[PDB]
């Protein structure tokens, strides 16, 4: 299991998160969701994908998270969650908002944060080779 | 008597700040008079006898005081500072003899854990710490959407004569995945604790009904105020007020009969929406049904609207009459239109979907996914185009156009004469 964590202490939660709305922390790679008056963090590695729907005066966002059965393209060697038959999972959360423009921007920023996380993880996997070696040592004399 | 008061406190996620007060009689909260809140200005009052326990934890607006009542309700008060904790602890202990518990929440960002049905709230624990809790009073409905999948719908507060305006993004639906052979027991326990429907006291039930849309077999249980659809992988509760129209239409195969419900708001299966529910009956299917009603309730409320017993008549007729009696909506039957073949409708394709168009006295109705309802009052003009043994009908309305293709040319004159008779502008170009 690739151990990830959003926050260690409540003081790390951004003070901007106070208007009871969906907020994104790019530093902690975390989505903060308003569940019943509490700022609930979800790390970008627990997030799988989402959808956005416009309905009358409201905009809906559905966020889907990683759960076994509805799995991602990752191999059996590295799971985005810890192995557990007795573990229950948050599969999806659906939110609504009257403000359509901001809710569209929040969805774009979640999607961008996921793309940046996946790109960094690919770059890490491509570097986990022997690529890390001593820099080329110049010949002190006249080189061929 | 030292009344302790806190300014800038919010009740149950209220948009307006209020003044919170602790008294020997109980807890009081009043909105601050500076915001024109279309809304009763009446102080919220909680008696001291109703307080069971009190927890202190991190909220959105600072610290949250969560009060558990003896009536299985949770009251949320947010907006406190960290310094207020010592004063609140001493005053709650002194006044109510209740310990103020400090509850630390999981900040790890994991979506896995263990659910725990507590007396008044559903708790999701991540590494033996609460990540979030949902009060049972906020849960509107719950439905098993898979062998291991539980969907909870939340009451999305809009406008109620008794609730303060909420500020922010609102949670509407939570889906849990419960592995192991376990989700059905969890669903049963959630139903018992959230105090939803009392057993199944249905005025009438219809088993094994085939739906074309949404695709599945459903049991239909009817109640005084609501209709329930029970399915193997989804349960729906439709209020009788949300049923706009009932159609009862024979299929052109002369072997089946369609019953179609228009519902607003449209039913939702994940992302897809069903504004029309299409049921398919065999015409030879007969059912005998006695209504589960007392003779006093039948006489007072349902006399002349419903029959006490239905004899062995066709299932779709009994169902259409029950729906008429409980929803007070008129059943729309086929109109005076008769095709060249003496049929009540015509075969046509809407885009890639093959289906049947019914010319009813007030509207054109297409009965195959997607279902299309077009009232004649909304139609600007109908254009008949040549694709040919077949012709196409373009219906223009204020919101766009619909092209029905592959209609037999022999049906052109009957359709034109009927549409002209209904006062619709037909253009033959």
């Amino acid at each position: 299991f690739k151990r990830y964590e959003s926050y260690v202490r409540e003081s790390q939660i951004p003070s901007k998160v106070k208007n009871l709305r969906i907020s994104i922390d790019p530093k902690a790679q975390t989505i903060i969701l308003p569940i019943c008056g509490r700022p609930v963090p979800f790390h970008i590695n627990s997030f799988k994908n989402g959808s956005k729907n416009e309905e009358g005066d409201y905009m809906y966002i559905r966020l889907n998270f990683n759960s076994p059965g509805m799995g991602s393209s990752v191999k059996k060697t590295e799971l985005p969650y810890e192995d557990g038959d007795d573990k229950e999972f948050v599969r999806s959360l659906t939110f609504r908002s009257t403000n359509k423009e901001r809710m569209s921007e929040v969805f774009k920023a979640i999607t961008e944060l996921k793309k940046t996380a996946v790109k960094r993880d690919q770059e890490r996997k491509t570097m986990e080779d022997v690529v890390a070696q001593a820099q080329l040592v110049e010949f002190k004399g006249r080189p061929k | 008597m030292s009344t302790v008061d806190f300014d800038t406190i919010f009740l149950n996620q209220s948009k307006a700040p209020g003044r919170f007060r602790i008294t020997s009689s109980g807890l009081g909260w009043k909105p601050s008079s500076q915001v024109p809140t279309k809304g009763k200005t009446d102080p919220f009052l909680l008696p001291s006898g109703d307080i069971l326990s009190v927890s202190w934890s991190r909220g959105y607006r600072g610290w949250e005081l969560r009060v558990y009542t003896r009536n299985d309700k949770v009251i949320m008060l947010d907006g406190f500072e960290q310094q207020d904790f010592q004063q609140l602890k001493n005053e709650i202990q002194r006044t109510f003899n209740v310990n103020l518990e400090h509850k630390e929440h999981s900040l790890r960002g994991w979506n896995w854990g263990k659910t725990q049905l507590t007396r008044a709230e559903l708790v999701f624990n991540v590494n033996n710490r609460p990540a979030w809790e949902i009060p049972y009073s906020e849960i509107s409905n719950s439905n098993l959407t898979g062998r291991h999948e539980i969907s909870m719908e939340l009451n999305p507060k809009t406008v109620d004569e008794n609730h303060y305006e909420t500020l922010g993004d609102e949670l509407v639906e939570v889906r849990l995945y419960v592995p192991g052979q376990k989700s059905q027991l969890f669903y049963e326990q959630l139903k018992d604790k959230a105090d939803f429907d009392t057993t199944s006291e249905a005025i009438v039930s219809f088993e094994d009904i085939l739906f074309l849309t949404p695709r599945g077999r459903f049991e239909i249980s009817m109640y005084a105020n609501n209709l329930r659809l029970r399915g193997q992988s989804y349960d729906y509760k439709i209020q009788n007020k949300n049923v706009l129209r009932i159609f009862s239409l024979p299929r052109l195969d002369d072997r089946h009969h369609l019953v179609i419900l228009q519902v607003d708001p449209p039913l939702r299966q994940g992302q897809t929406r069903y504004p029309f529910l299409v049921m398919q009956f065999d015409r030879n299917e007969e059912l005998e049904v006695e209504l589960n009603l007392s003779d006093e309730e039948y006489k007072s409320k349902y006399e002349g609207k419903l029959n006490r017993s239905y004899g062995t008549d066709s299932t779709y007729k009994i169902l259409s009459h029950c729906l008429r009696g409980l929803t007070e909506r008129r059943v729309i039957t086929p109109g005076s239109f008769q095709s060249q073949h003496m049929q009540p409708g015509v075969n046509c394709s809407l885009k890639a979907s093959e289906g049947q168009i019914y010319l009813l006295d007030k509207c054109l109705f297409f009965a195959t996914k997607p279902c299309v309802y077009l009232p004649y009052s909304g139609i600007i003009s109908v254009v008949t185009s040549r694709g040919s043994r077949t012709f196409d009908i373009e219906v223009q309305f204020s919101g766009g156009s619909h092209t029905f293709a592959n209609i037999n040319k022999d049906e052109q004159k009957p359709i034109e004469d009927f549409l002209k008779g209904q006062g619709v502008r037909v253009k033959n170009e």
